[PDB]
């Protein structure tokens, strides 16, 4: 019984970064090489495990996280980063233990005159915690001054879109990333290798 | 993370390209170096094979690797990435509370540009 990888990676659609999807994968088998073989990922990052060894081992469960950013802020997706994709959109725990996994879509997200449906959270009251998700979309008090929902000064709407077209820098270009999270609590396990 | 430089490069046919790549935060050394060049509006990467005028040095302790491509050709012309692994088999590693990746990532990319001859 084959974990169902392919809804995740092959998804038609992916979500913006802000508002990231999450699919909980359970009671299945995870071969990981062709995954982690594969010349499609540029980013293939595992942390508290060796990607080695993922046939071999087995987990309670394994949630799979999925949005869409830009290449410069795929770093940010990774243990103890800082930046506004990390501080306010999609934050990985100091003790995390799972992989990271990205690919470039420019062919995909991008769109002549600019594909304006994936966004960003800009501006946050404070950090978000580890795997929280914030959808809101109250005006952003940055002064002393109460906005009363209205945008204007010192008081800001929190996301902006990123605009993705094809002739971006690559740094510019969309990346659909997936965290694949390797969950161990003290019950039996349901996400296993092929060698069990 | 790989470091790619330079990003962006023009010669004229017969010189040569030095690409630098250095690897930041890999929790273990250096297990596996691969080259790859992409054709503008191309689907698939194209493996590099090392030996002929492309020739690679890997400088394990730090962790970084080049390559040096000769005797350019603007049939050279094209984006070139390096991709490094980072693995166990690899004896030194660092903890695992240092937040370090185990696993492979690119660079950035160098975008070459080979001017015609005469
Ligand atoms: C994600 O999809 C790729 C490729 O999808 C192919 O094209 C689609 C339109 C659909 O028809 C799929 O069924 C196709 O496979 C998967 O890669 C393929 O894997 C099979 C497995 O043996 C292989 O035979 C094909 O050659 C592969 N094709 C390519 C282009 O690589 C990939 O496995 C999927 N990812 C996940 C996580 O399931």
């Amino acid at each position: 019984n084959l974990c169902p990888f392919g809804e995740v990676f092959n998804a038609t659609r992916f979500a913006s970064v802000y508002a990231w999807n999450r699919k909980r994968i359970s009671n299945c088998v995870a071969d990981y090489s062709v995954l982690y073989n594969s010349a499609s990922f540029s980013t293939f990052k595992c942390y508290g495990v060796s990607p080695t060894k993922l046939n071999d081992l087995c987990f309670t469960n394994v949630y799979a996280d999925s949005f869409v950013i830009r290449g410069d802020e795929v770093r940010q997706i990774a243990p103890g980063q800082t930046g506004k994709i990390a501080d306010y959109n999609y934050k990985l725990p100091d003790d995390f233990t799972g992989c990271v996994i990205a690919w470039n879509s420019n062919n995909l997200d991008s769109k002549v005159g600019g594909n304006y449906n994936y966004l960003y959270r800009l501006f946050r009251k404070s950090n978000l915690k580890p795997f929280e998700r914030d959808i809101s979309t109250e005006i952003y008090q940055a002064g002393s001054t109460p906005c009363n929902g209205v945008e204007g000064f010192n008081c800001y709407f929190p996301l902006q879109s990123y605009g993705f077209q094809p002739t971006n820098g690559v740094g510019y270009q969309p990346y659909r990333v997936v965290v694949l999270s390797f969950e161990l609590l003290h019950a039996p396990a349901t996400v296993c290798g092929p060698k069990k | 993370s790989v470091n790619q430089t330079p990003r962006t490069a023009t010669k004229e046919t017969g010189e040569s390209l030095t690409i630098n790549c250095v690897v930041t935060g890999a929790r273990c050394g250096l297990s596996r170096t691969s080259w790859f060049r992409k054709n503008p509006g191309t689907t698939d990467w194209e493996r590099m094979s090392i030996g002929g005028r492309y020739v690679e040095s890997v400088n394990k302790g730090a962790k970084s690797f080049s390559l040096r491509i000769k005797d350019l050709t603007v049939a050279d012309s094209a984006t070139y990435i390096c991709r490094a692994w980072s693995d166990t088999s690899q004896k030194p590693c660092h903890a695992w509370e240092q937040k370090m990746w185990e696993g492979h990532v690119d660079g950035a990319g160098t975008v070459l540009t080979v001017n015609q001859a005469s």
